[PDB]
RNA sequence: UGCGAAAGCAGUUGAAGACAAGUGGCUUGUCGUUCGUUAAAAUGGCCUCGUC
């Protein structure tokens, strides 16, 4: 009777182009300024902003108008483009208009419950379009992409409603071929883009409500003669903007200038403060303020009248769009990246009012380690390539490379790692030297807590520096009476200097009460192990040695060390210690440990050991009736687990088995090689399939689909047992890629996309009154 | 603090561990010193006992370690550990020490059924020192 | 849930003197103790009862009566004490506490009523029973446990008029309706081959399962919740499961079932009234590895079924796995078939064992990952290839690679054919350690003891190998390492470790110091050879020339 | 926004004798006072009910001094042989002091020209005195007459109690601290009595016999007490009526114990003893009596006392030597009206004042202000320390770069780097920095190594102390592989 | 780039187009150019809220 419930949100999902828009921005503030409308690429969040809650949802699961639109399989691309207030069917009278990528305006019903018919038009002209939207006092435009080199051309269209109730009709005022750049007006009135017209490329600025103000020059004017025979990365511009006006153009650049120029007379003015490249740039409502940020986390706001500047230093993350938002400019919007993961296109959203720079709402996305790229997410532009970016000569390179390679290779497994915290029922998120804690009740964060000694925060990452990679959190479990964190890490010395050959594994214990909402550190185990030596594998144990506070650490070589906490000592050490030296190495070590507190299945690598627990060696034969101590299946396994003290369920590198501890023999198998043969990294799979207390155990079906040649789309099959592997009582497909599941011990499963939604496996006083409240406002 | 920062991290209190180290699981021979260890081991005198560790002679060491009786040479070496551990600079003229005793009593602390767990600090510091070769290897290179 | 047999008011007393327990008749008149038989006379008892009675201290003792005065008897200087009556019938199940606390007044046909055992102290009678089928006394409240093969079932407490499990149950003609470690719940014998711990909550068992030790004589062990179950027909006694700080090996379970016995402990050196001889003195049962290690009644054929997933709807939703399409090897039938037919009386030809294995799952001749693996068939197979046809190649290259072998490698000592033999040393993954080391003692030294080197630390644990070389030669080790003095990192680590099992004293000293300057020329030509490892202004006046 | 991280100090990891609490606690005390006596300083007691003074016992001569100024404050010299035993009654006002004569004299505090009573005792000397800790007015005397005797002050005349049964030197007394009708006595024949007071008090009602003649007997508890005699302390318990510890970590006879409850410590219960070779050892009475720490003194020390429990000023360790001298070590714990009105009425309260951080180090703004080079300049001035060197260093390499560190260096500042390198090779914890920061700097600066003459010798005897290193960490790697033999 | 163990294993390296510079053609260099292979260099560095 189980089922798939999708229950939390995903990451922002911004006007993620590649430099289509220079405004990649596309949240809002009511007119009335108390509420920031938010879309997601799964919900579309209301906020309030004296409160920062979820003052309201629009979940997308929950309705059929536009769940039809799009929360579909395959053709999914239908996408929010901007949330346009000014209600479009009877104005000037507070309700919120979506507009979307192909042109499905929509309106919907802001303040209160919403109704299921909500005002739907899909737009007339539309083949595959839509840019943004520009409003005015009742005049509308929209901006629409077109069709060589591969640089879209942009249609300018002007839009009405009225005297035929159902459809829009377009003006199709005027046209432009190549851009490659493009930023729009703060307030809207104005835009500028590039052209690429040799005799060199060029820039042009074009009003689009009225003609007051459309110019164009080559950009070789705007250059310099310092930059007319260097490198390529100060010729390459990297951002533009606009001042309100329509006199102030501005560019940044690759190396990290900021050329502002005149729009009067074409003369330039040096903005020189960026060491690395210029992402986000813009101006205030007047002018005087030019407000930037680059790949270092600093906001630069520079008032023009001296060149002088106002620095916010870290923003845990690197910026790619901010501008000032506010009635007469009191809120600083900032669309931030947290680039020290290269696998996902993680953004934060927050803004920020202008008086002491105290943050308001930093909405963002839940936060896995995947281990691979996901769909087209390179990093975003620098001037060096490097380990976490790639520089100007390496995007369309590196975008092909990762197409390609998603599509030809076999290695398609990328699931990230978890915790379900046992207390307070909110999962933790492993990041890059961070975790982040996220309950996804409410699908939201309540903090992020940085676990290493790293320099993720201290400084800024810059041009050169960037190859430097902050120590990943690779494994963190909890002591299940949710006292411990037992977090182990790894820690990476730079190169070109002889301690690059080894890297540090550091062990960690962190204790908290339920008060304080950030963990504090107890015990620093560096080179547990041995030296230079990983873990992979890793226990707390359950309840009987010492209430579940005893972590049982395997190793890479196949030892096993036995730590746990006492009460004369009051700082966590250890007790046992077995170091078996094979000289062969494999990674793929598991471990499960009885619940009754007698043994420790290790899994090593087609060697299943016993081991009993008051000697720490090798389970010994006394009876003489099977007494069998090690197992030695078909392939080198991977995963073992046990749900009670009957059966024991191993995945191996090929197939599963599934066997009875009482009576040592196969009570069942089933084969897995028509999915897994070495798509996953060999000890993984512990990480997707998992256990439960009773209800058995999950497998995790994974397909990449196949074009009448394979594609990049995704879906992927859980298929629930029931003890030791009697029926498959439940399948289950969901139309984008899992990652892992687990069971939250509330008795369900919690599982997740990597299009990253979570969801769970579910089983006349009153007259008077009236007129008066109505004739106060 | 601001509501959207991440938390610095704290060293605090944490007893940085290694790993390697653990917890638990007429006369006709030579007139020289060694009942001055015996009763300087017997309690904790350090000005006594770098009275007798601060000579270097070999045979002279050899015959004091032979008087000393094996049962109280776990305790010796474990604070000739601590001493090493404390200061590198003369580790050869007590590390000729911390051999002796070994080789003159072997088998009685082999024959004790917990030998890591009370000389668990000793191998930890001497591995703490030997780990280090390829590294100083290539300095010398 | 069973455990291992072996062995081929006592519960509330004390053992090992002349009145340590409660006797019955076992072939006797009335009464009796256990020294291993004191003062136990009866009174005006066994009108036909084989049984007895005792108040747990043989300070009152006491009778299976004819009159029902199951009070005082001959008890601690030989002489009676005050004896009130209790009982009406044949008062078996009348053995009473110590002054005033209860008495289980009990009869042959169900009558019940409420009494005591030193005074007169009674209370409202409240039986209301049948014909029943089991009267025995229980201790969730102080009761008698009254259950029936018509119309009874309960345990009935007359000192807060408590009626426990309160219902009809229709139980059936059995004899080893024992109790329970938890006190909640009474291992009843609904037949003999079946039995369950019927929990006295509301009149229910667990699940009633067959074992292989049917349940003729069966009692509660003192430990956990387990029952000591012997049979009638037998001379074992199985410990079968389902207070342990102490070891269950008290007077206070009763079933003896073995070589001549009844209703006795583990300390059974003093049986019915002639002190027959005892058993296996049964040791305690609390952890789980002891149920992981044996456990009876077992299963159906269990053989591997391999099953895949069910043909449902993946049509455009191909994967493209490994190499090919999605059609594995899958025969096992066939297989077994295919193992006759080579089997068969094509046995003694090669082609017919090629075209065998070409019927059979083929691979490419080599490798695993061609998931056909059974151990019954595996081990028939390698009979048939290895009585007397090693005479092929396909077969032979197909199965080093499987491990499923259940130790048949005791004949890897036996034969020697060179490329069998190292494949064998490299592939085959269940080997002995003592084979192994006499496999390396063997004075071959070539790169096949430096492989097998690799594959005993690749395989072993150290202390194993230590242990194992210490019950050994010394003429093997000094040939060894006159071999090394003569002429790697395995061997190394093996040298590493024969010098540490040699032992301390005894060895000599000239091949210790050739030893000596191998290992000086070693070390040297090893800091060496690690260096090559890490080793891989203006004058104010000069004089020069230009040109033409 | 967020703050800015501060910069760790990376300590030493897990040497063996590691810093225990206990041991911290009595590590903080300091200033050891050593002031000169006559003769041998035999006792040593202290003020129960103001835990400010200390009574020493010297010859025919008993000095009190205070706690807070550790100097001579009061004397008391009538006494017509040498004075023995010294002791306060518990409300802390009068002194009673035992000497060689008999005539056992109580005085009263900071009062030495009036004598109260003179309790004439044997012929014999009186060597221990004290009050009870219950009931004042009743006070032991035990002489060497093989006797001790309890006499009411009040009713000074007559013993009141004979407490006979000793067999040879009746030493010391101690009182069962919960029931007050129960007292213990030592003897030099070991046999360690107690006796009923409501009895006759002829007989003991029962005997624990340590077998090395007593010379202490405290009590710690009403169920445990201490008796020490020969080199080792044995704990006793009366309600099991047996010997349940015994510690010996001595060389000679243990010569004086006392005990210390509910102190300010993490250790709760600490007994200390003063054991005639130069040690006075403290005893933690809750794991079962391990030793936790030992002061070594330059002579036999006769008598050790601790500050009481509840002392609140400075704490004193005390002990008496033989040899004719005292050691003290301790420890020691109209216009701006309303510019401290602190928001006691009013409505709301807003508190968002930043306290002010701890001074960051040169280095650390150095680092923080991104001079990197900088940074590594005013890291090796001498005027810094091992540690902190050492992070700067870790900190170098973790953050930015040491190529950019040493970008423009020359002969002149490129010294001081390899001058501490030489130092920073031979120990531990910093020799793989000492080695990839030399291996980088002749990495770079190598042309620079062929013209200037100066730093050649800094790499001659940096390769002198890479060959004396790679010596002691390969006949240590020889040691490593002898305990695998030895396991 | 693929495997694997933190060490090492096997193998890439092209084709076309555009534009610029230099000497009508010809040499050299860059790619917000396409297909295919699993394949350093603009003087520019991170804020206040210890204050009477």
């Amino acid at each position: 009777q189980y089922k798939l419930s999708v229950v939390s949100g995903g990451k922002p999902a911004l006007n993620n182009l590649s430099s289509v828009t220079g405004n990649k921005n596309i949240a809002r503030l009511s007119q009335d300024q108390r509420n920031y409308i938010i879309p997601f690429n799964n919900q579309i969040k209301v906020y309030s902003v004296e409160t920062r809650q979820c003052v309201k949802t629009l979940k997308f699961a929950n309705n059929s108008l536009l769940s039809g639109i799009f929360l579909q399989e395959e053709e999914n691309n239908e996408s929010i483009v901007k949330i346009l207030l000014g209600d479009i069917t009877v104005p000037q009278q507070h309700l919120i208009t979506v507009f979307t990528n192909n042109g499905h305006v929509i309106v919907l019903n802001y303040k209160g419950k919403l109704v299921e018919s909500p005002k739907h038009f899909k737009i007339s002209l539309a083949d595959e379009k839509l840019a943004n939207v520009f409003h005015s006092e009742g005049n509308y435009r929209i901006l629409t992409t077109f069709k060589h080199n591969s640089l879209q051309s942009y249609r300018l269209y002007a839009l009405t409603f009225d005297d035929a109730k159902k459809q829009f009709e377009v003006a199709h005022q005027a046209e432009w071929h190549n851009v490659i750049l493009s930023n729009i007006s703060s307030n809207g009135k104005l835009l500028a883009h590039m052209c690429k017209d040799v005799e060199h490329k060029s820039i042009s600025v074009v009003s689009l409500f009225d003609d007051s103000v459309n110019l164009s020059f080559p950009l070789g004017s705007i250059l310099s003669s310092q930059t007319q025979s260097l490198s390529y990365n100060t010729r390459y511009v990297s951002s533009m903007a606009i001042d309100n006006m329509g006199q102030q153009l501005a560019v940044g650049f690759a190396s990290g200038v900021i050329s502002i120029v005149s729009l009067a007379d074409l003369q330039i003015r040096l903005l020189k403060w960026h060491i690395d490249s210029v992402l986000s740039l813009s101006f205030s409502h007047d002018g005087s303020y030019l407000l930037s940020g680059g790949w270092e986390k600093v906001m630069s706001l520079w008032q023009l009248e001296t060149n002088s500047q106002q620095f916010l230093p870290r923003l845990n993350g690197i910026i790619i769009d901010c501008q000032v938002l506010g009635p007469q400019g009191n809120y600083y919007s900032l669309i931030l990246q947290m680039t020290e993961n290269n696998s996902n296109s993680d953004y934060q959203f927050l803004l920020l009012n202008a008086s002491d720079l105290t943050s308001k709402l930093s909405i963002n996305g839940p936060l896995p380690v995947f281990n691979s790229t996901i769909k087209h997410i390179q990093q975003p532009i620098s001037a060096m390539n490097t380990k976490n970016s790639n520089s100007i000569t390496s995007l369309n390179h590196s975008k092909k490379k990762q197409s390609r390679k998603l599509i030809k290779s076999r290695r398609q497994d990328f699931t990230t790692n978890v915790e379900i915290n046992p207390i307070n029922k909110n999962l933790y998120f492993p990041h890059i030297s961070a975790v982040q804690i996220f309950d996804f009740y409410k699908n939201e964060q309540v903090n992020y807590q940085y676990l290493t000694s790293g320099v993720n925060n201290s400084m800024g990452k810059v041009r050169f520096e960037l190859n430097l990679q902050d120590p990943i959190i690779t494994d963190l479990k909890f002591t299940k009476d949710g006292q411990w964190m037992i977090t182990y890490e790894i820690e990476y010395p730079p190169n070109d200097l002889l301690s690059s050959k080894d890297l540090t594994h550091i062990l960690k214990f962190w204790t908290k009460n339920d008060n304080e909402t950030n963990w504090n550190l107890k015990t620093k185990v560096i080179n547990p192990h041995g030296i230079s030596v990983p873990i992979t594998k890793i226990l707390p144990s359950p309840r009987s040695v010492n209430n579940s506070q005893g972590c049982l650490t395997a190793d890479n070589n196949g030892g096993l060390k036995f730590w746990s906490f006492d009460s004369h000592e009051s700082n966590w050490c250890l007790k046992k210690i077995s170091l078996p030296n094979f000289n062969h190495f494999s990674n793929s070590v598991s471990l499960a440990w009885s619940q009754d507190g007698s043994l420790i299945f290790h899994g090593f690598d087609d060697k299943l050991q016993i081991l009993d627990f008051d000697t720490f060696k090798k389970f010994e034969s006394l009876e003489n009736t099977k007494t069998v101590s090690e197992f030695t299946l078909d392939s080198e396994i991977q995963t073992v687990k046990l749900i009670n003290d009957t059966n024991l369920i191993v995945a191996t590198r090929t197939t599963l088995n599934a066997i009875n501890l009482l009576r040592g023999q196969v009570i069942n198998s089933f084969d897995l090689y028509p999915f897994v043969n070495g798509v996953y990294k060999n000890g993984h799979m512990d990480r997707l399939i998992t256990c439960d207390e009773r209800t058995g155990n999950i497998a995790l079906v994974i397909n990449q689909q196949l074009t009448d040649v394979p594609t990049i789309n995704y879906k992927s099959r859980i298929i629930i047992f029931d003890s030791d592997l009697s029926t498959k009582l439940g399948n289950f497909t969901h139309h984008e890629y899992i990652s892992w599941i687990g069971w939250n011990y509330d008795t369900d499963f919690i599982f997740l996309d990597i299009e990253s939604t979570l969801g769970v496996v579910g089983t006349n006083s009153d007259i008077f009154a009236e007129q008066l409240h109505k004739l106060s406002s | 603090k601001d509501l959207a920062s991440a938390t610095n991290y704290v060293e605090g209190n944490a007893r940085v561990t290694s790993g390697d180290n653990f917890k638990h699981v007429t006369a006709t021979t030579t007139g020289t010193v060694t009942v001055i260890l015996s009763q300087a081991l017997q309690s904790n005198d350090h000005s006594l006992l770098e009275t007798v560790l601060n000579n270097r002679d070999e045979r002279v060491i050899r015959d004091t370690i032979f008087r000393l009786k094996p049962a109280l040479a776990v305790i010796l070496l474990e604070r000739l550990a601590e001493r090493i551990a404390r200061q590198t600079h003369r580790q050869g003229p007590l590390n000729v020490w911390v051999k002796w005793c070994l080789i003159i009593h072997g088998g009685y602390l082999v024959s004790i059924p917990n030998l890591m767990s009370t000389l668990s600090s000793l191998h930890s510091t001497l591995k703490r020192r030997s780990d280090l070769l390829p590294r100083l290897l290539a300095l010398d290179a | 849930d069973y455990v291992q047999v072996a062995d081929g008011l006592m519960v509330n007393k004390g053992n090992y003197t002349l009145n340590v327990i409660t006797k019955a008749l076992e072939d006797t008149t009335d009464t009796s103790n256990d020294h291993l038989d004191n003062k136990a006379y009866t009174g005006s008892d066994e009108f036909l009862s084989q049984y007895k009675i005792k108040a747990k201290a043989k300070v009152m003792s006491i009778k299976i009566d004819t009159k029902n005065s199951l009070v005082i008897a001959i008890l601690q200087n030989g002489l009676i004490e005050i004896f009130d009556f209790k009982l009406t019938l044949l008062h078996s199940f009348d053995i009473s506490y110590d002054n005033l606390k209860y008495a289980k007044w009990f009869t042959e046909n169900g009558t019940e009523y409420v009494f005591v055992l030193c005074p007169l102290q009674d209370d409202k009678v409240c039986y209301k029973l049948l014909e029943l089928t089991d009267c025995g006394s229980g201790e969730s409240s102080p009761i008698k446990e009254l259950s029936s093969t018509i119309i009874e079932g309960f345990s009935f407490e007359n000192s807060k008029l408590c009626y426990q499990f309160g219902k009809l149950y229709k139980l059936n003609q059995g004899k080893i309706y024992i109790y329970s470690l938890p006190h909640c719940q009474l291992q009843q014998v609904i037949e003999f081959p079946m039995v369950d711990k019927l929990s006295p909550g509301d009149d229910l068992i667990s699940f009633q399962p067959v074992s292989v030790n049917r349940v003729l004589l069966t009692v509660n062990n003192v430990i956990y919740l387990l029952d000591l179950l012997h049979c009638s027909t037998l001379s074992q006694r199985e410990l079968t499961h389902v207070v342990i700080n102490s070891e269950k090996s008290h007077n206070s379970k009763t079933i003896a079932i073995g070589i001549s016995t009844k209703n006795g402990p583990n300390p059974t050196s003093s049986l019915e009234i002639i002190n027959i001889d005892v058993g296996t003195n049964t040791l305690k049962d609390s952890l789980g590895k002891s149920f992981q290690v044996g456990n009876n009644d077992s299963s159906v054929i269990l053989k591997p079924l391999f099953d895949d997933k069910d043909i449902n709807d993946k049509r455009v939703k191909c994967n493209d796995v490994s190499g090919d399409s999605s059609v594995p090897v899958l025969h096992c039938n066939e297989v077994i078939e295919k193992l006759s037919a080579l089997q068969d009386n094509d046995i003694t030809s090669f082609d017919d064992i090629f075209f065998k294995e070409l019927k059979i799952k083929e691979e490419h001749y080599t490798e695993k990952d061609r998931y056909i693996s059974d151990p019954g068939f595996l081990n028939k197979v390698l009979d048939l290839i290895f009585g007397k046809f090693p005479k092929t190649l396909t077969f032979l290259l197909t199965h080093p690679l499987f491990p499923l072998s259940r130790t048949r490698n005791l004949l890897s000592l036996l034969r020697d054919q060179p490329r069998l033999f190292k494949q064998a040393i490299v592939t085959c993954p269940n080997l002995p350690l003592n084979e192994l080391l006499e496999e390396l003692f063997s004075i071959r030294n070539r790169e096949l003891l430096l492989d097998i080197s690799f594959r005993i630390l690749q395989d072993f644990t150290r202390d194993s190998i230590k242990q194992e070389m210490k019950k050994l030669s010394k003429l093997d080790v000094q040939n060894f390492i006159e071999f090394i003095t003569s002429g790697s990192t395995q061997l190394f680590q093996l040298l590493s470790l024969v010098l540490d099992s040699i032992g301390l004293f005894s060895l000599e000293g000239a091949l210790l110091e050739n030893l000596t300057l191998y290992i000086d020329k070693q070390v040297e030509i090893a800091e060496r050879n690690t260096e090559l490892w890490n080793l891989i202004a203006l004058p104010t006046y000069t004089m020069e020339y230009l040109d033409i | 926004s967020t703050a800015r991280p501060r910069i760790i100090t990376s300590k030493a990891p897990l040497l063996p004798q590691q810093t225990t609490p206990e041991q911290r606690y009595w590590r903080q005390y300091t200033s050891a006072q050593l002031v000169k006596e006559h003769n041998s300083v035999t006792h040593i007691s202290f003020n129960p009910q103001h835990p400010h003074d200390f009574a020493v016992t010297s010859s025919t001569r008993v000095q009190i001094f205070s706690s807070r100024t550790r100097q001579v404050i009061k004397t008391f010299s009538r006494f017509k042989d040498v004075v023995y035993s010294a002791s306060f009654r518990s409300d802390g006002k009068l002194l009673c002091a035992g000497d060689a004569t008999g005539l056992v004299s109580v005085y009263d505090s900071y009062n030495p020209r009036t004598i109260l009573l003179s309790i004439n005792a044997s012929t014999h000397p009186t060597h221990v005195t004290k009050f009870h800790t219950q009931d004042n007015k009743i006070l032991a005397t035990a002489s060497d007459d093989r006797v001790t005797r309890l006499w009411d002050i009040s009713n000074a005349y007559e013993p009141q109690l004979e407490l006979t049964g000793a067999t040879d030197y009746v030493r010391t007394l101690s009182f069962i601290p919960a029931a007050p009708h129960l007292v213990a006595t030592g003897s030099y024949d070991g046999l360690i009595r107690l006796y009923d007071t409501r009895s006759s008090g002829s007989t003991p009602i029962y005997s624990l016999n340590h077998d090395q003649p007593v010379e202490n007997v405290i009590a710690v508890s009403p169920t445990q007490i201490v008796s020490c005699g020969g080199n080792n302390f044995k704990v006793w318990d009366l309600t099991s009526n047996k010997k349940l510890y015994e510690r010996g970590n001595f060389n000679k006879a243990v010569t004086c114990l006392d005990y210390v409850e509910n102190f300010d410590s993490p250790m709760q219960s600490a007994l200390i003893a003063s054991s005639l070779d130069g040690h006075v050892k403290v005893f933690d009475p809750l794991d079962n009596f391990q030793v936790k720490f030992g002061w070594k003194f330059s002579g036999p020390v006769l008598s050790c006392a601790v500050s009481p429990s509840t002392a609140q000023g400075n704490r004193h360790l005390v002990a008496g030597l033989s040899s004719g001298l005292l050691a003290i070590r301790t420890k020691k714990k109209r216009m701006m009206r309303g510019s401290e009105y602190q928001g006691d009425q009013e409505h709301i309260i807003h508190n968002d004042k930043v306290r002010s951080q701890r001074r960051m180090r040169a280095f650390e703004r150095n680092i923080n202000q991104f001079k990197w080079s900088e940074a590594l300049d005013n890291a090796f001035v001498p005027g810094m320390a091992k540690e902190l060197t050492l992070t700067v260093l870790q900190e170098l390499r973790k953050r930015g770069k040491v190529r950019v560190a040493l970008y423009g260096r020359d002969e002149s500042t490129l010294e001081p780097l390899l001058n501490w390198c030489l130092k920073g090779i031979e120990d531990v914890r910093s020799a793989s920095i000492v080695a990839d920061w030399v291996a980088v700097v002749l990495e770079l600066y190598g042309n620079t190594l062929e013209s200037s003459p100066v730093l050649q010798e800094l790499m001659i005897d940096l390769k002198t102390k890479v060959r004396h290193e790679i010596h002691k960490s390969k006949e240590a790697q020889r040691i490593e592989g002898m305990l695998q033999l030895l396991t």
